[PDB]
RNA sequence: CGUGAGGGAAAGGUGAAAAGAACCCCGGGAGGGGAGUGAAAUAGAGCCUGAAACCGUGGGCUUACAAGCAGUCACGGCCCC
RNA sequence: GAAUGCCGGCAUGAGUAACGAUAAAGAGGGUGAGAAUCCCUCUCGCCGUAAGCCCAAGGGUUCCUACGCAAUGGUCGUCAG
RNA sequence: CGAUGUCGGCUCGUCGCAUCCUGGGGCUGAAGAAGGUCCCAAGGGUUGGGCUGUUCGCCCAUUAAAGCGGCACGCGAGCUGGGUUCAGAACGUCGUGAGACAGUUCGGUCUCUAUCCGCCACGGGCGCAGGAGGCUUGAGGGGGGCUCUUCCUAGUACGAGAGGACCGGAAGGGACGCACCUCUGGUUUCCCAGCUGUCCCUCCAGGGGCAUAAGCUGGGUAGCCAUGUGCGGAAGGGAUAACCGCUGAAAGCAUCUAAGCGGGAAGCCCGCCCCAAGAUGAGGCCUCCCACGGCAGCCGGUAAGGACCCGGGAAGACCACCCGGUGGAUGGGCCGGGGGUGUAAGCGCCGCGAGGCGUUGAGCCGACCGGUCCCAAUCGUCCGAGGUCU
């Protein structure tokens, strides 16, 4: 049973899923926009909204907790500098899916971007 | 109750 | 026989004489008849109940006129209780004062498909001493050349729970008319937002 | 409708305000009302507070005292109206939240490993100083 | 287990009366109400890049 | 929570040190003993010169378990160990003293001898 | 295939003549559609004839309250000559 | 018409079991008719008395480069022993 | 004999009744209590251990009782593999020997994939003469069915005494069943913290990977759970069994019977809980659409309504079911509360230092209860009546 369980699995275990989402966010983060299959990307959202968040708390406890996931001072750097501040104003929801029209060839698998939202 | 076996309980070929 | 429509809210104890009593909470309250069978017209006797109101933007129109020819809001859940015939338009938690036993009626929690072991409680299988990929299987089905077949009804696995069950002869801990709250001791069958049914009791 | 809002109200007529905060890693005296044929008396249990364990009006708490040669541990409902008072004898400083392990420690390892907490004993003192 | 068989071959009939759950669904399908074309619901046009009234990407 | 198998301190001066339940006396088949219980033991230690030596077959009614036993007041209790007390077969102690305490529970099942002879009734 | 002595297959046919299909069209190719050759191209090279099991497309009759070695005898309905 | 006959062909089981260590993946860029699978970059994970390196057997062009993707590759393939 | 796998155990039952217990009886050498013996009764129940491969049997401790049999000595395409049918080796015994022994001893390959019937669940199709949305009747099925102790009547009836009731009434149990998670108690794969070795970021401080598919350790929400909690067995009505009678002839008496009528079981029918109109015998009630265009038929656009697609769901293998789809709180964020963890980082002060103190119940923080249109459920499409005949 999963009754009221959050979370999906992915069909890995913790340690992977946990470097999924990270690496996830580090290519979100960076291109502004990537292409995953639809599940990856609405579990996505959540994971870097957080992140974004704390981006705008601005404060070196919040720099050092995003550091945790993303460990690029760079690119953290950008979070903080050029990324947060878009959302100064916006509650909540940094992050949108919308979902692609073609599947995979290889394997029929439906794919969706994931994009910061303006 | 403990009769003899009549099959002597299989080989591989 | 006596009834009302109702959601399961929740569980806790209170106190009552220096004793801790579970209770699960009730949402009842109100329920409007919107039919009434007769036995000229239905040929039984029994009030159709009305539960929790609907957006009427969600409301089709068939729907709809059954609800206008009783002068009734659009209500979310339609259900009768049987034998019980109400003088009001209104049926609400007062018809049940505490100290009174009812019988509560709820869908079961959906244990999906369920092995063997935690459906019928069988004992399973070893686990060591030799168990060879049979530790939560049935055992024995049956026979040999007589009867050579499975009897119907025989205890298998597949689904269990998400079906109806009533439990009986509850105690009545408490009855809050101003919040159409009912206060029942011990456990009712389904989840937290659950509708339920709350009927006077069968036992004497 | 707030189903947690409901239960919060069934509860609200039965919740007390009126018993003193101790943590885990305190020492208390629990005053409890006990019925022994046909009588009603105050019957006292003081010890260690191992566990606090909440959930709103149905929190409860867990204490532990060594009677007679025997460990005793006793589950109290914070909101019990069987509990007449309950009395801060000393408070303990804990590092975690549940103290389980003291039930394997002798008399003498308790007590290195549960500090008089001096900042919290100096806050009572600082109150029970009233106008 | 004693590896089971079919005991029997299956007959045309009855491999075909299997068969009478297994015709696909055709993809469901609506307008671009930019473009016109046929695309799924839901989906980023991948015609015109079009969704929610809005240019999203690039085809 | 108490079962054949289980081992008890015995809290009195009867001589036994230690008992092994074989049986819990409560009905055609009781899975568990609890506070207040008889069950029939072994005896399964014991010091020179008591009423009671090792071997013999006795009866003893349990006043302390490990396992927590709960109360209609919503409370419960548990002890550091599984104690119990040897009685004969008018439910009254062999024994002229019992040590530690005892449960409360007692009480009500008419061991009324041993709830007073006991130095704490929790 | 076997270390080896040794064991040991399968596999023929366009047409009289290559006249073996220029060129165009869809296609990445394969393949096909026209054009062309030929008495003949369902003789087009995966080529004489091209049976059967087997797979499919179209049509007629029929089938979702019925009991079977599947036929047979009777009667009626529908479709065809 | 039967020899668990012989040779071949085609069925059934069935769109089923499986796709060969649970060391593990994600994204961006490129190429191309076509890309989860080829090239590049970044992130992640695995071996490290080895899952790195050097000999000898044995194998025999498998080495390097260009041009290919029918078959071989347990999927795909623009890649490849 | 071109194979019907063979003891015992485990698992899972189901049936018989020559009945072990519980229920109802008659006789007793039945005072009471407790037995004996036969009759009715198969609804339910029929414990845990020591020994042996054992079935069986003895034994210990209990019990209302610890029933006997059938189902290929029920059940190895369900498990085991201790016994017994292979090959090794030994003892006693027999045989010159090779070897052999209802004599013993130690060891010894038990086969991933279910076609059909049957079984447990779940759908798709068509039908139920108009098409549709709801709510229901219950033919007929299934489930359940156990029982003990103590107290009161009453130390009364009965007995010399010991002993000790019927009837009626009240409380508390064991085992089982169904649900549930407030409490007790579990788990809680990353919710928090502590710790080691190593590599890394960035030197410090602070952190990340790996040590398992959590490195280890202490804790732990919701969920799913039992050891935890609620509740169930009935009551009651009806008809019966053995058995007891009323009235009563044949047969002036007698006779429960031949006319007729009573009483009488845990058993039977109903009652309780669940499934159920494919109940093709396809039921019923409330409501909605409606009289379309072209030659009981056909094609075509529609009506009420449905489906597709999408956000989801204590619903779930897929399917189905249920809720929602911007005139919206469905999920994701965000915010507040709950809850867990147990006082973050940074800085200041103290100590040579490991550290300690304050800031600070701090910081972090899954699921739980809510709020909030910040993100996404955009936009749409396709089906879908015209009602046959007496
Ligand atoms: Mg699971
Ligand atoms: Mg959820
Ligand atoms: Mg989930
Ligand atoms: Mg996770
Ligand atoms: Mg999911
Ligand atoms: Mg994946
Ligand atoms: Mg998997
Ligand atoms: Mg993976
Ligand atoms: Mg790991
Ligand atoms: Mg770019
Ligand atoms: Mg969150
Ligand atoms: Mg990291
Ligand atoms: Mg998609
Ligand atoms: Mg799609
Ligand atoms: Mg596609
Ligand atoms: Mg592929
Ligand atoms: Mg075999
Ligand atoms: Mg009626
Ligand atoms: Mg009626
Ligand atoms: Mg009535
Ligand atoms: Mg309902
Ligand atoms: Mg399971
Ligand atoms: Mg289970
Ligand atoms: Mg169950
Ligand atoms: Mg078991
Ligand atoms: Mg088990
Ligand atoms: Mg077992
Ligand atoms: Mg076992
Ligand atoms: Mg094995
Ligand atoms: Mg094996
Ligand atoms: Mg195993
Ligand atoms: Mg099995
Ligand atoms: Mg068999
Ligand atoms: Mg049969
Ligand atoms: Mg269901
Ligand atoms: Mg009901
Ligand atoms: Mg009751
Ligand atoms: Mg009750
Ligand atoms: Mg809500
Ligand atoms: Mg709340
Ligand atoms: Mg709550
Ligand atoms: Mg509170
Ligand atoms: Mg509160
Ligand atoms: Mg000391
Ligand atoms: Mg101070
Ligand atoms: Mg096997
Ligand atoms: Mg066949
Ligand atoms: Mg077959
Ligand atoms: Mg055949
Ligand atoms: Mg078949
Ligand atoms: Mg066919
Ligand atoms: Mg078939
Ligand atoms: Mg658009
Ligand atoms: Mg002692
Ligand atoms: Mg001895
Ligand atoms: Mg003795
Ligand atoms: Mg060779
Ligand atoms: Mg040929
Ligand atoms: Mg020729
Ligand atoms: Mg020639
Ligand atoms: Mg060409
Ligand atoms: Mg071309
Ligand atoms: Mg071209
Ligand atoms: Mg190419
Ligand atoms: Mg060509
Ligand atoms: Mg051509
Ligand atoms: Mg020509
Ligand atoms: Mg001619
Ligand atoms: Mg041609
Ligand atoms: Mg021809
Ligand atoms: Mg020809
Ligand atoms: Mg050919
Ligand atoms: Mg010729
Ligand atoms: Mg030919
Ligand atoms: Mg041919
Ligand atoms: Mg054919
Ligand atoms: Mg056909
Ligand atoms: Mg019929
Ligand atoms: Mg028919
Ligand atoms: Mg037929
Ligand atoms: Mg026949
Ligand atoms: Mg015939
Ligand atoms: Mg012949
Ligand atoms: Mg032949
Ligand atoms: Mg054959
Ligand atoms: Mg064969
Ligand atoms: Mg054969
Ligand atoms: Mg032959
Ligand atoms: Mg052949
Ligand atoms: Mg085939
Ligand atoms: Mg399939
Ligand atoms: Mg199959
Ligand atoms: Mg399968
Ligand atoms: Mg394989
Ligand atoms: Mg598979
Ligand atoms: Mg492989
Ligand atoms: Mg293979
Ligand atoms: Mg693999
Ligand atoms: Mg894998
Ligand atoms: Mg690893
Ligand atoms: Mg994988
Ligand atoms: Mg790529
Ligand atoms: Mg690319
Ligand atoms: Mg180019
Ligand atoms: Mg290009
Ligand atoms: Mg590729
Ligand atoms: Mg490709
Ligand atoms: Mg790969
Ligand atoms: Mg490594
Ligand atoms: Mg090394
Ligand atoms: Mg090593
Ligand atoms: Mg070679
Ligand atoms: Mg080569
Ligand atoms: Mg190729
Ligand atoms: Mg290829
Ligand atoms: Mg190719
Ligand atoms: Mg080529
Ligand atoms: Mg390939
Ligand atoms: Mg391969
Ligand atoms: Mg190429
Ligand atoms: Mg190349
Ligand atoms: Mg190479
Ligand atoms: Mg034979
Ligand atoms: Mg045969
Ligand atoms: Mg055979
Ligand atoms: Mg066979
Ligand atoms: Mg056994
Ligand atoms: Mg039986
Ligand atoms: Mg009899
Ligand atoms: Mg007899
Ligand atoms: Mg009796
Ligand atoms: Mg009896
Ligand atoms: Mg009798
Ligand atoms: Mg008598
Ligand atoms: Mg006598
Ligand atoms: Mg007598
Ligand atoms: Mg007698
Ligand atoms: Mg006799
Ligand atoms: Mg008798
Ligand atoms: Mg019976
Ligand atoms: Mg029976
Ligand atoms: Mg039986
Ligand atoms: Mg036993
Ligand atoms: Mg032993
Ligand atoms: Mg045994
Ligand atoms: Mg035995
Ligand atoms: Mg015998
Ligand atoms: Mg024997
Ligand atoms: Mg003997
Ligand atoms: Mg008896
Ligand atoms: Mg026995
Ligand atoms: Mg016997
Ligand atoms: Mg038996
Ligand atoms: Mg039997
Ligand atoms: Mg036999
Ligand atoms: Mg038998
Ligand atoms: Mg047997
Ligand atoms: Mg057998
Ligand atoms: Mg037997
Ligand atoms: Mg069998
Ligand atoms: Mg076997
Ligand atoms: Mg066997
Ligand atoms: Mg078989
Ligand atoms: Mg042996
Ligand atoms: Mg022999
Ligand atoms: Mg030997
Ligand atoms: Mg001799
Ligand atoms: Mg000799
Ligand atoms: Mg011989
Ligand atoms: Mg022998
Ligand atoms: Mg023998
Ligand atoms: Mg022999
Ligand atoms: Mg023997
Ligand atoms: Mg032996
Ligand atoms: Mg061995
Ligand atoms: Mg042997
Ligand atoms: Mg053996
Ligand atoms: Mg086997
Ligand atoms: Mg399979
Ligand atoms: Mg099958
Ligand atoms: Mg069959
Ligand atoms: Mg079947
Ligand atoms: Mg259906
Ligand atoms: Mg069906
Ligand atoms: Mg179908
Ligand atoms: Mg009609
Ligand atoms: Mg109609
Ligand atoms: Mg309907
Ligand atoms: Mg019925
Ligand atoms: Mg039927
Ligand atoms: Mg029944
Ligand atoms: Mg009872
Ligand atoms: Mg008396
Ligand atoms: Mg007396
Ligand atoms: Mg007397
Ligand atoms: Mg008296
Ligand atoms: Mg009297
Ligand atoms: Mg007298
Ligand atoms: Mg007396
Ligand atoms: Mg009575
Ligand atoms: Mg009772
Ligand atoms: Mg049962
Ligand atoms: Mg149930
Ligand atoms: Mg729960
Ligand atoms: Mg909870
Ligand atoms: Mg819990
Ligand atoms: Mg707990
Ligand atoms: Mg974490
Ligand atoms: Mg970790
Ligand atoms: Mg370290
Ligand atoms: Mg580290
Ligand atoms: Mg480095
Ligand atoms: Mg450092
Ligand atoms: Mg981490
Ligand atoms: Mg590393
Ligand atoms: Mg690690
Ligand atoms: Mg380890
Ligand atoms: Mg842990
Ligand atoms: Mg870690
Ligand atoms: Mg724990
Ligand atoms: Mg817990
Ligand atoms: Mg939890
Ligand atoms: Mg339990
Ligand atoms: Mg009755
Ligand atoms: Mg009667
Ligand atoms: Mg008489
Ligand atoms: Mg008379
Ligand atoms: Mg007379
Ligand atoms: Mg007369
Ligand atoms: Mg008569
Ligand atoms: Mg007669
Ligand atoms: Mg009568
Ligand atoms: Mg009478
Ligand atoms: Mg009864
Ligand atoms: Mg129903
Ligand atoms: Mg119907
Ligand atoms: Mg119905
Ligand atoms: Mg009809
Ligand atoms: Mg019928
Ligand atoms: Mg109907
Ligand atoms: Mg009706
Ligand atoms: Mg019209
Ligand atoms: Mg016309
Ligand atoms: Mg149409
Ligand atoms: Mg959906
Ligand atoms: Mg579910
Ligand atoms: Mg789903
Ligand atoms: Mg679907
Ligand atoms: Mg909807
Ligand atoms: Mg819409
Ligand atoms: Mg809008
Ligand atoms: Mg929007
Ligand atoms: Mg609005
Ligand atoms: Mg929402
Ligand atoms: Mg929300
Ligand atoms: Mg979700
Ligand atoms: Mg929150
Ligand atoms: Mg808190
Ligand atoms: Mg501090
Ligand atoms: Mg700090
Ligand atoms: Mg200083
Ligand atoms: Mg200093
Ligand atoms: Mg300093
Ligand atoms: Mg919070
Ligand atoms: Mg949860
Ligand atoms: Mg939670
Ligand atoms: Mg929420
Ligand atoms: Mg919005
Ligand atoms: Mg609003
Ligand atoms: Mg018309
Ligand atoms: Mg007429
Ligand atoms: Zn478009």
């Amino acid at each position: 049973m999963r009754h009221l369980k959050s979370g999906r699995k992915l069909n890995r275990h913790s340690s992977h899923r946990l470097a999924l989402y990270r690496n996830q966010a580090k290519s979100l983060l960076t291109h502004g926009r990537i292409t995953t299959t639809v599940p990856k990307a609405k579990e996505l959202r959540g994971f870097v909204d957080h992140l974004i968040h704390l981006a705008k708390r601005g404060d070196l406890h919040a720099r050092r907790l995003v550091l945790r996931d993303l460990q690029d001072v760079k690119l953290v750097r950008k979070l903080f500098d050029e990324i947060a501040p878009r959302y100064r104003d916006r509650q909540g929801g940094y992050t949108r899916v919308l979902k692609l029209a073609e599947r995979r060839r290889g394997d029929g698998a439906p794919l969706a971007l994931v994009e910061l939202v303006e | 109750v403990d009769k003899p076996p009549y099959l002597p309980r299989p080989r591989p070929p | 026989m006596k009834g009302i429509l109702g959601v399961k809210v929740g569980m806790t104890r209170i106190f009552r004489d220096d004793r801790a009593v579970p209770v699960t909470v009730i949402l009842a309250g109100p329920c409007p008849v919107v039919q009434r069978r007769t036995p000229e017209k239905d040929g039984y006797t029994a009030v159709q109940l009305g539960f929790l109101p609907q957006n009427p933007k969600r409301v089709n129109r068939p729907l709809k006129g059954h609800f206008a020819k009783a002068g009734v809001e659009p209500v979310r859940i339609l259900r009768e209780i049987r034998d019980f015939n109400p003088e009001g338009d209104t049926v609400t938690v007062e018809i049940f004062k505490p100290g009174e036993r009812v019988d509560v009626t709820g869908t079961s929690k959906g244990r999906g498909f369920a092995g063997v072991m935690k459906r019928w409680n069988f004992a399973g299988g070893p686990d060591s001493h030799g168990a060879h990929k049979i530790h939560r299987h049935p055992g024995s089905i049956g026979n040999r050349k007589t009867p050579g077949r499975v009897y119907k009804g025989k205890k298998m696995a597949g689904h269990y729970g998400a079906e109806r069950v009533t439990v009986m002869n509850l105690e009545v801990v408490d009855v809050i008319p101003e919040e159409n709250l009912l206060l029942v001791k011990g456990a009712v069958p389904g989840p937290n937002g659950g509708l339920v049914i709350v009927r006077e009791t069968k036992k004497a | 409708m707030n189903r947690g809002a409901l239960i919060k109200l069934v509860e609200s007529r039965y919740v007390r305000t009126d018993l003193p905060e101790f943590r885990p890693g305190d020492t208390v005296r629990v005053s409890y009302k006990v019925k022994e044929g046909n009588r009603t008396r105050i019957q006292d249990f003081e010890g260690i507070v191992i566990r606090i364990r909440r959930n709103g009006f149905n929190t409860t708490f867990t204490v532990r005292k060594v009677s007679y040669g025997v460990g005793v541990e006793r589950i109290f409902p914070l909101h019990s109206p069987l509990i007449q008072k309950i009395d801060i004898v000393q408070r303990g400083r804990a590092r975690r939240a549940k103290l389980y392990f003291i039930r394997n420690l002798s008399d003498r390892e308790i007590r290195r490993k549960l500090r008089a907490d001096r900042k919290r004993i100096d806050q009572d003192r600082a109150a029970e100083r009233a106008a | 287990a004693k590896h089971p068989v079919p005991k029997k071959k299956t007959s045309k009939a009855r491999r075909d009366a299997r068969r009478s759950h297994h015709a696909l669904t055709p993809p469901t399908l609506v307008p671009c109400p930019e473009c016109k074309a046929m695309k799924p619901p839901h989906t980023v046009c991948p015609e015109c890049g079009y969704y929610a009234g809005r240019k999203v990407l690039e085809v | 929570m108490i079962q054949p198998q289980t081992y008890l301190e015995v809290a009195d001066n009867t001589g036994a040190r230690k008992i092994m339940c074989i049986r819990v006396l409560k009905g055609s088949n009781a899975k568990y003993a609890t506070v207040g219980d008889v069950i029939v033991a072994s005896v399964k230690e014991a010091i020179p010169r008591g009423a009671v030596k090792e071997g013999d077959v006795v009866k003893a009614v349990v006043v302390r378990t490990k396992k927590e036993i709960k109360r209609p007041d919503g409370s419960a209790i548990r002890f550091d160990d599984n104690a119990a007390v040897i009685i004969n077969n008018q439910l009254e102690p062999r024994g002229t003293r019992v040590f530690g305490p005892v449960a409360r529970e007692l009480r009500e099942k008419g061991f009324m001898k041993i709830v007073s002879l006991a130095p704490e009734v929790l």
